[PDB]
């Protein structure tokens, strides 16, 4: 099974910061036929489901601002706030959907800090 | 536009069975891989089963093969969850959810929570 990893397990920042969180598959996600990534970031806002955020690694979803990026290839993948907003204080998830079992991290807290 | 709305979450005595529903509307539900997928308090999303657009074709997660069954209904647009032999650790919120073909994950409904307990 691909293993999914974040760090940290959570994060305080305060309004307008940047923000970085980390994302690691056990075995790479790139798919030798397209040259894509088969990596996708969710966020998760209090009592409410996962939005998908971006896909292919770096491809933002529409409707998601362009202060959210995500980069990366093979393994190793970040997603960046580049200016933290309160409504984006929410568990971010990343999400292998390479091979089945698809599967996901443990998610990173991201936390309003005073 | 796209709403997915679970229901029949509810309590199950261990070994017991319970049936999730998902109602869709608001894009082609037929030409949709649609997938369960669960989120136990405090836990990541897991994938629990998938099924393919049109005339469907299955998988599970291994933990529940054999005990879950995933079906769905196009002229009805809704998606089943069949779920036999329920223990504690089934006890999350069920999430229906939409893929693209690649599969990832579009649209996901607001969840219905199952409890497992003796």
């Amino acid at each position: 099974d691909i293993v999914m990893t974040q760090s940290p397990d959570s994060l305080a920042v305060s309004l307008g910061e940047r923000a970085t969180i980390n994302c690691k598959s056990s075995q790479s996600v790139l798919y030798s036929s397209n040259n894509r990534n088969y990596l996708a970031w969710y966020q998760q806002k209090l009592g409410q489901p996962p939005k998908l955020l971006i896909y292919w690694a770096s491809t933002r979803e529409s409707g998601v601002p362009d202060r959210f990026s995500g980069s990366g290839s093979g393994t190793d993948f970040t997603l960046t706030i580049s200016s933290l907003q309160a409504e984006d204080v929410a568990v971010y998830y990343c999400h292998q959907y390479y091979s089945h079992p698809q599967t996901f991290g443990q998610g990173t807290k991201l936390e309003l800090k005073r | 536009e796209v709403q997915l709305v679970e229901s029949g979450g509810g309590l199950v005595l261990p070994g017991g069975s319970l049936k999730l529903s998902c109602a869709a509307s608001g894009f082609n539900f037929g030409s949709s891989d649609m997938n369960w997928v669960r989120q136990a308090a405090g836990k990541g999303p897991e994938w629990v089963a998938s099924i393919e657009r049109g005339a469907g074709g299955t998988d599970y997660a291994d933990s529940v093969q054999g005990r879950f069954t995933v079906s769905r209904d196009n002229a009805k647009s809704t998606l089943w969850l069949q779920m036999n032999s329920l223990k504690a650790e089934d006890t999350a919120v069920y999430y229906c959810v939409v893929s693209d073909n690649s599969g990832y994950y579009k649209y996901w409904g607001q969840g219905t929570q199952v409890t497992v307990s003796s």
